[PDB]
């Protein structure tokens, strides 16, 4: 079972679901389509913003190529948004691809930070690890039973 | 496909494909009898002639 | 001695390191700065001497490095007697959704032919759920001693 | 200004590039329940008015 957490803004909690796409689904986390497991998601506006506005957290806004489901990009570079080649630094037609969140506790439902964990789970036939609270008994052997 | 997410899409295709193999079924079967037919009136004109 | 995966092989993206030896393998992930070359003695002969161990320091640095997997060797070396007889390693590595896949066996009989015919099937042997993505192949032979 | 629910006002938008994904900054709503269409797929079908 594995358990990843992030935290968005509540706008775009229903972009974290199979087949969806936009501004978090195609650049940020992307889920498959044949997905198992599933979400959780709870409002956290009580430790994640402050009054002059939380700036702590970041998300990546442009991309070459949407990411494929399951994949991780921490790379920092300066976009090509233009006819002429972006040596680095800041200049126009090359943009900073991260940017920051600006939670305060004013905004009211939809731009307050949201808190979500999404778990994912695997059911093939392999060795089994983890279940929950049942009590093995004894084996039966050539009788008719329920096992 | 065009106006309509993955996730409703697969909800929805799966009727016109049941009542195309409904409809393509009932071709074949109706089919199945004429041929049975012919070959009846085929077998009485080999016979007479 | 391994291989080494990644989509740059510089500091700015994240790569794998599978390295092995005779009793371990160590894979680890990491965002390896810069992998200059194996260490060669210059000498590169070995008629007279079959000495020849620790090199090491593949990899430059790792800031900001996770995912490890210390485990059992991959590949067990059968004894090779009386010549004509090697055993021909084989194979495969594929990467969807974030899943890494590893299947090998250990085919013998390589006596006259450089790829025998016939027919043998792989069969599994690890699964690795790191992740990222790899659009590059690279091979980490040792050539402090060749022949 | 909005008007009362039994008096509402209509307003016809049209001849113009339309992007729905923007609307998100506008108001701080939550839902965007929308019954005919997916949501995601607002801003690639092209309408009368
Ligand atoms: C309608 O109100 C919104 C709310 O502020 C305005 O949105 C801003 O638009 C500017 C562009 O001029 C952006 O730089 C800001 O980041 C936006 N802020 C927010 C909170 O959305 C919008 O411009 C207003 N439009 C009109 C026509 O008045
Ligand atoms: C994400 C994908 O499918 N392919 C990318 C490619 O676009 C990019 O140029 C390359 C270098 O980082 O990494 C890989
Ligand atoms: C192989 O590498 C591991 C990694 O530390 C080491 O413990 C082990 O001793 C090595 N094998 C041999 C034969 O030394
Ligand atoms: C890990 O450390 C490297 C080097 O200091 C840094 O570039 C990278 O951003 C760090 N990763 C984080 C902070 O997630």
């Amino acid at each position: 079972v594995y358990a990843d957490s992030f935290v968005i803004r509540g706008n775009e909690v229903s972009q974290i679901a199979p087949g969806q796409t936009g501004n978090i689904a195609d650049y940020n986390y992307k889920l498959p389509d044949d997905f198992t497991g599933c979400v959780i998601a709870w409002n956290s506006n009580k430790l994640d913003s402050k009054v002059g506005g939380n700036y702590n957290y970041l998300y990546r806004l442009f991309r070459k190529s949407n990411l494929k489901p399951f994949e991780r990009d921490i790379s920092t570079e300066i976009y090509q948004a233009g006819n002429k080649p972006c040596n680095g630094v800041a200049g126009f037609n090359c943009y900073f691809p991260l940017r920051s969140y600006g939670f305060r506790p004013t905004y009211g439902v939809g731009h307050q930070p949201y808190r979500v964990v999404v778990l994912s789970f695997e059911l093939l036939h392999a060795p089994a690890t983890v279940c929950g609270p049942k009590k093995s008994t004894n084996l039966v052997k050539n009788k008719c039973v329920n096992f | 496909l065009s106006r309509l997410d993955p996730p409703e899409a697969e909800v929805q295709i799966d009727r016109l494909i049941t009542g195309r193999l409904q409809s393509l079924q009932t071709y074949v079967t109706q089919q199945l009898i004429r041929a049975a037919e012919i070959r009846a009136s085929a077998n009485l004109a080999a016979t007479k002639m | 001695r391994g291989w080494i995966f990644g989509t740059t092989l510089d500091s700015k993206t994240q790569s794998l390191l599978i390295v092995n030896n005779a009793t371990n393998v160590v894979i680890k992930v990491c965002e390896f700065q810069f992998c200059n070359d194996p260490f060669l003695d210059v000498y590169y002969h070995k008629n007279n001497k079959s000495w020849m161990e620790s090199e090491f320091r593949v990899y430059s640095s790792a800031n900001n490095c996770t995912f490890e997997y210390v485990s059992q060797p991959f590949l067990m070396d059968l004894e090779g007697k009386q010549g004509n007889f090697k055993n021909l390693r084989e194979f495969v590595f594929k990467n969807i959704d974030g899943y890494f896949k590893i299947y090998s066996k250990h085919t013998p009989i390589n006596l006259g032919r450089d790829l025998p015919q016939g027919f043998s099937a792989l069969e599994p042997l690890v699964d690795l759920p790191i992740g990222i993505n790899i659009t590059r192949f690279q091979t980490l032979l040792a050539l402090h001693r060749s022949y | 200004r909005f008007a009362s629910v039994y008096a509402w006002n209509r307003k016809r938008i049209s001849n113009c590039v339309a992007d729905y994904s923007v609307l998100y900054n506008f108001a701080p709503f939550f839902a965007f329940k929308c019954y005919g269409v997916s949501p995601t797929k607002l801003n690639d079908l092209c309408f009368t008015n």
